[PDB]
């Protein structure tokens, strides 16, 4: 579009509720795939998006696994891994980032996200019962 | 009420009116959609002039206020669509309908302006209608709303005015 | 979308943060057994009994609650250490 | 079924090997390559 | 002067038909899809696509049950022998059932009732 542009855009409604949000110490994202190049491109995408969203992210590569089996005709499965550990992000930032990167999850790539929520002691445990 | 509405829906205006008179004789009250049906039937009735048809519509409105039934968007839109059929003679009554529609507090829809523009197009009102509608976001309120822009652009084509 | 492994919940709390005396700490540690790691001072309760995840989180919190209360309690047999 | 389980208490692709090979050999089974 | 000032009527101051009227209202803004994001939006509104971030227990609530119904099933053993060997067998049975994450409370209760019956005929 060079002249014909939308005049105004209806931004989605984001209401600041009154409840307190969940806090996450850590958010570890283990993506498993059959191709290393796909996982590398996904790593680039996720890391970049985290950078423009302000989230602190570190990347490492868990060791690959192979499942071999025979019918002699010998078939193979390779699983390669990429681990994206995000740190110090709230509930909403984590939620939106995860929605984005899960909707942009490529083919053959499964995801395992572990979220490490932070909580305070129950009031039943601050003092003993008398 | 439902018999009246279906009766008009299939173009059976005369005995639609007769069954309305029967309803009144039974001391019963009609619903807004029934009144809209009856207005449409009165206008589509054959062999009557503009003035007596308009008086009949006005009489229907006096009834509306009589049985404590409040008009809505569809009633005014039907009035304007019907007035479209009478060309020049209907212009000031259509404008009066629009002013009353605002005074009651019923927001005009796109179909209202569609009917008005098509009625006068047979033209400088479009300046005013637009100076009203600029910047506003609309919602589907009338089935005929989708016919606005088309008709609106027709004016621009007829007037050959590019800023519109 | 159903994956049976998503119900698991893991609660981790460092025992030094719990208001425990010497006897209570001893009792808590040798109640939990291997769930407590001496090197890290961390107690880890893994709950997967319930179908949902909210139920398992509630069960883990309940387990920790009862564990604290029963560690801070001295029964009759507790006398004969 | 359940009744049988109760009284007891009271006391990878699901295809034929060849059909697997054709799909596996033609690249129709994802991730299954030949060593 | 604008058309919005002037004389007015001054008359007033301040079922199936509805269903099809609303369905006809829907047609006013019924346009063909304009891009792919719009397709995903329409599909998720229809309930077609998964919700993201993905929730592995989405659409499942286990009849709103709480954990104490799944862990503590010994209140269904009240009508059984309280100290004989059926108490042993059934306490151990309910211990087994309380460690089952695949069943809901209703199936567990029906199973306990079946043992109730079976012992009562016997």
């Amino acid at each position: 579009l060079h002249v014909d542009v939308p005049k105004d855009l209806t931004k989605p409604v984001v209401t600041i509720s009154d409840e307190p949000d969940i806090l996450y110490k850590r958010l570890s994202v283990l993506v498993k795939g059959h191709d290393k190049a796909v996982l590398d491109s996904y790593e680039y995408f996720a890391v970049l998006a985290a950078k423009e969203l302000g989230i602190s992210i570190k990347v490492h590569e868990p060791p690959r696994k192979i499942e071999r089996f025979t019918l002699r005709v010998q078939y193979e499965m390779r699983t390669l891994y990429r681990c994206l550990e995000l740190e110090h992000l709230t509930g909403s930032t984590a939620d939106v980032y995860l929605e984005y990167i899960q909707r942009n999850l490529p083919e053959g790539v499964a995801m395992e996200v572990t979220k490490t929520q932070l909580e305070q002691l129950p009031e039943h445990i601050k003092e003993p019962i008398w | 009420c439902t018999m009246i509405r279906g009766m008009v829906k299939h173009r059976a205006y005369e005995q639609a009116l007769n069954l309305y008179t029967e309803l009144l004789n039974n001391r019963l009250h009609a619903d807004v959609y029934t009144f809209n049906a009856l207005i449409e039937a009165t206008v589509c009735a054959i062999n009557e002039k503009f003035e007596e048809k308009w008086s009949k519509i006005l009489e229907l409105l006096r009834h509306m206020v009589a049985q404590k039934v409040k008009p809505n968007l569809q009633t005014f839109n039907t009035i304007l669509k019907c007035l479209r059929r009478f060309h020049v003679f209907a212009r000031s009554p259509a404008l009066q309908v629009l002013r009353e529609m605002k005074a009651i507090g019923i927001e005009p829809s796109l179909a209202t302006y569609h009917h008005i523009i098509r009625l006068f197009d047979q033209s400088f009102i479009i300046y005013d209608i637009m100076n009203e509608l600029m910047g506003k976001r609309f919602s589907p309120k009338d089935p005929d709303d989708d016919k606005f822009f088309q008709s609106a652009m027709s004016i621009c084509s007829s007037l050959r005015d590019l800023e519109l | 979308v159903r994956n049976p492994r998503a119900r698991v919940v893991v609660l981790r709390v460092k025992l030094s943060s719990l208001n425990l005396d010497d006897h209570a700490k001893k009792k808590l540690i040798k109640l939990v057994g291997e769930r407590y790691c001496k090197t890290t001072d961390v107690l880890t309760i893994k709950t997967d009994r319930c179908p949902l995840r909210r139920q398992n989180y509630d069960y883990a919190v309940y387990l920790l609650t009862v564990l604290y209360h029963e560690s801070w309690n001295t029964e009759e047999w507790e006398k004969s250490k | 079924a359940d009744e049988r389980l109760r009284i007891n208490s009271l006391r990878r692709w699901r295809l034929s090997r060849i059909v697997f090979r054709h799909l596996a050999d033609h690249g129709q089974l994802s991730g299954i390559q030949r060593a | 002067k604008n058309i919005f000032t002037g004389k007015r009527l001054n008359i007033f101051d301040m079922s199936l038909w509805d269903v099809e009227f609303a369905k006809q209202l829907a047609t006013v803004n019924e346009q063909p899809l304009q891009n792919g994001f719009e397709e995903l939006i329409q599909w998720t509104k229809e309930g077609k696509l998964w919700e993201f971030p993905i929730n592995n227990e989405a659409g499942f609530d286990d009849d709103g049950s709480e954990f104490h119904e799944h862990i503590f099933l010994e209140k269904h053993l009240e009508s059984f022998p309280k100290q004989g060997p059926i108490r042993h067998f059934m306490e151990l049975v309910t211990c087994g059932l309380s460690k089952n994450p695949y069943l809901s409370v209703k199936q567990k209760v029906e199973h306990i009732e079946w043992f109730r019956n079976y012992f009562n005929e016997k």
